[PDB]
């Protein structure tokens, strides 16, 4: 310990200041697009409750952001003309046909990303039947919900797939992956 | 500052001056081939006279070198800066009259031109003590160039001003007016 | 001939595409009179009391106003 004065049980680890903004609240972990206007679960919820989106619009949009993204650099004085011509220098409607192709597009990738959720599922619980050499066939469904929300690194899938094919053990998960901070360099980006 | 910079460029005039006269042997005049195959020294080498005499003036700008980086280093925050008027005197009167007798050896007869390395300090030296004298007689600031300088710039805006109103585009046309 | 016309022609179909300004928000750089973003005023010579009648009928044209 380093502590001089005050130390609990388990060490402190300095948070800093947060450098995105959160996703935003229509939408999901997964690939497939949001809702256009609005979400699904509004419907059942109480008027009075459903308050929220309106305020996650102010919050995104307009009163918390995080300094990070409000900093000056080279490459935002170029962004910032990539940006301007989309915005004021492209009519709105090839923006909606766009729109358009872009949504349809997004969908066909994620029923693709779905079946092959479902694939290494059947994979893994095959794998699990060479680590245990015996019966274990099954295969772990909180696996299946965190690879359909992105929320493994790549190192952590193939651990566990080692893990699998050494121990069986389908039930010992690799921790979770933490969000990337933006990053930065100086005045240039 | 300006008195300053005249005296570190003494005192390194004056360094050249002998570091490249005694580190070398010696020189060689000019042959002028055909110069009465006699005697009368026409067309041949040097001698003890001439050598030794040289080496005395080398060390004689050696002396007024050290002088002035004494005083350089000394009285570069121009002890007491002002009773110096002793050496003063000392660095500006020699200097005078030793320019006295260098404008006078084109008159004297002398070939002071085919030798660089022994006449070049000394020229360059007496001017330098007698410009020194000048501007220590009238203080120029070091400040004061600039005042100069600002002076004749002042001069030539008020004429570049006056031709191109007169002669280019008036000046109540290119400016905005106001109130309408 | 026709693939220098047809430049044009795509430049103008573009043009058309906008029809106007739902979609741009307001700027404050660039206001939609340019007197605000020019700083023009009148001063204290030539306000006659006899101006605002004329005034009002270039007004009138303007607006497309008939009567006159
Ligand atoms: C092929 C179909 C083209 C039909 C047409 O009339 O095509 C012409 C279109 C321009 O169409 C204009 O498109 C306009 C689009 O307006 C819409 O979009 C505007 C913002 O884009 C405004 O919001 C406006 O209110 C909204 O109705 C209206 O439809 C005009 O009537 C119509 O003339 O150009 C184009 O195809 C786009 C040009 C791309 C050329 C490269
Ligand atoms: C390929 C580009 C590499 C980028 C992939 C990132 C994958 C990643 O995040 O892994 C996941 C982990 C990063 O781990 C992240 O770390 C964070 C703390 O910084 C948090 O712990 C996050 O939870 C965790 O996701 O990656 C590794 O541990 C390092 C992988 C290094 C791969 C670089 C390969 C390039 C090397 C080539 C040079 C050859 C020279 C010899
Ligand atoms: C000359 C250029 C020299 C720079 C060399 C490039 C360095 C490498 C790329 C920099 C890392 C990208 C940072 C990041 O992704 O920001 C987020 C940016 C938006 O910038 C962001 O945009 C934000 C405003 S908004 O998103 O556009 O509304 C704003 O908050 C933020 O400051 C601004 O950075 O999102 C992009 O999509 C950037 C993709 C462009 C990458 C191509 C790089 C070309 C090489």
């Amino acid at each position: 310990t380093s502590a001089p004065f005050i130390s609990p049980m388990t060490p402190y680890v300095p948070e800093e200041e947060p450098t995105r903004t959160p996703p935003s609240i229509k939408d999901t972990g997964t690939l497939r697009p949001a809702s256009e206007w609005y979400p699904q679960w509004m419907q059942y919820r109480r008027r009075e409750d459903n308050y929220v989106f309106w305020q996650d619009k102010f919050m995104r949009c307009s009163t918390d952001i995080p300094w990070a993204e409000k900093r000056w650099t080279l490459f935002s004085t170029v962004w910032y003309l990539v940006q301007q011509l989309r915005f004021v220098g492209t009519p709105p409607a090839l923006r909606y046909v766009a729109f358009l192709g872009w949504r349809a597009l997004m969908f066909q990738v994620y029923a693709a990303h779905k079946a092959l959720v479902l694939w290494q599922c059947k994979l893994d619980a095959g794998l699990a039947r060479i680590g245990s050499g015996g019966a274990t066939a099954t295969f772990s469904k909180t696996m299946a919900l965190r690879r359909l929300h992105w929320r493994n690194s790549p190192l952590a899938e193939a651990l566990y797939a080692l893990n699998l094919y050494k121990t069986g053990r389908v039930h010992l998960l690799p921790p979770v992956a933490k969000p990337i901070p933006r990053p930065t360099f100086f005045w240039l980006f | 500052t300006v008195a300053g910079l005249l005296l570190t460029t003494t005192i390194v005039v004056s360094l050249y001056g002998l570091f490249a006269a005694v580190f070398a042997p010696a020189p060689a005049l000019p042959v002028a081939v055909g110069a009465w195959p006699g005697t009368a020294a026409a067309a041949a080498v040097m001698d003890g006279s001439a050598a030794g005499l040289r080496r005395l003036a080398a060390g004689g700008l050696l002396l007024t070198a050290a002088a002035s980086h004494g005083l350089f280093d000394f009285a570069g925050s121009v002890p007491n800066p002002t009773i110096y008027s002793l050496l003063n005197l000392g660095f500006v009167a020699a200097a005078v009259l030793q320019s006295y007798f260098l404008y006078i050896a084109p008159a004297w007869g002398v070939n002071v031109n085919w030798d660089t390395a022994l006449w070049g300090p000394m020229y360059g030296t007496a001017f330098l003590g007698l410009v020194y004298g000048l501007v220590a007689l009238t203080k120029f600031d070091w400040s004061s160039v600039v005042d100069a300088v600002l002076r004749v710039a002042c001069w030539f805006a008020e004429l570049t001003m006056w031709f191109w109103d007169t002669f280019v585009w008036k000046f109540s046309w290119s400016e905005k007016t106001r109130r309408a | 001939a026709a693939v220098a016309a047809g430049w044009h022609l795509a430049s103008f179909a573009l043009n058309l595409a906008f029809w106007g300004v739902e979609g741009m928000p307001p700027d404050r750089y660039w206001p939609t009179s340019p007197r605000i973003r020019l700083q023009i005023r009148p001063g204290r010579y030539g306000n006659m009391d006899g101006g605002q009648r004329v005034y009002m009928d270039y007004l009138a044209r303007s607006e497309g106003v008939p009567l006159n």
